[PDB]
């Protein structure tokens, strides 16, 4: 049982990036949500219709 | 002149038998702990 939560604590030592990465990806689905999938611009590019 | 070896001998066989139930019990104890810890 001590391995077993050695294991556990060693799996949420590693965790720490990739779940700050879905927290990201899951915020831009939010945002997208939220808004609609309407995009303002935000940098500088010339655009044509 | 030979029933005392075979019985001599069993005295050994019997910590053979000791030995064997050592043996099972530790190969259940290293299954139990493989499928206790690694299989998630």
């Amino acid at each position: 049982v001590e391995l077993y939560r050695a294991l556990d604590a060693y799996r949420a030592r590693i965790a720490v990036e990739y779940v700050l990465i879905r927290a990201v990806r899951d915020e831009i689905y939010a945002v997208l949500r939220r808004d609609g999938g309407a995009l303002p611009q935000r940098f500088a590019c010339h655009v044509s219709r | 002149v030979l029933t005392q070896n075979v019985l001599s001998a069993l005295e050994i066989l019997r910590l053979v038998r000791l030995d064997l139930r050592q043996l099972a019990q530790s190969v259940q104890d290293t299954i139990q702990h493989m499928r206790f810890l690694y299989l998630l």
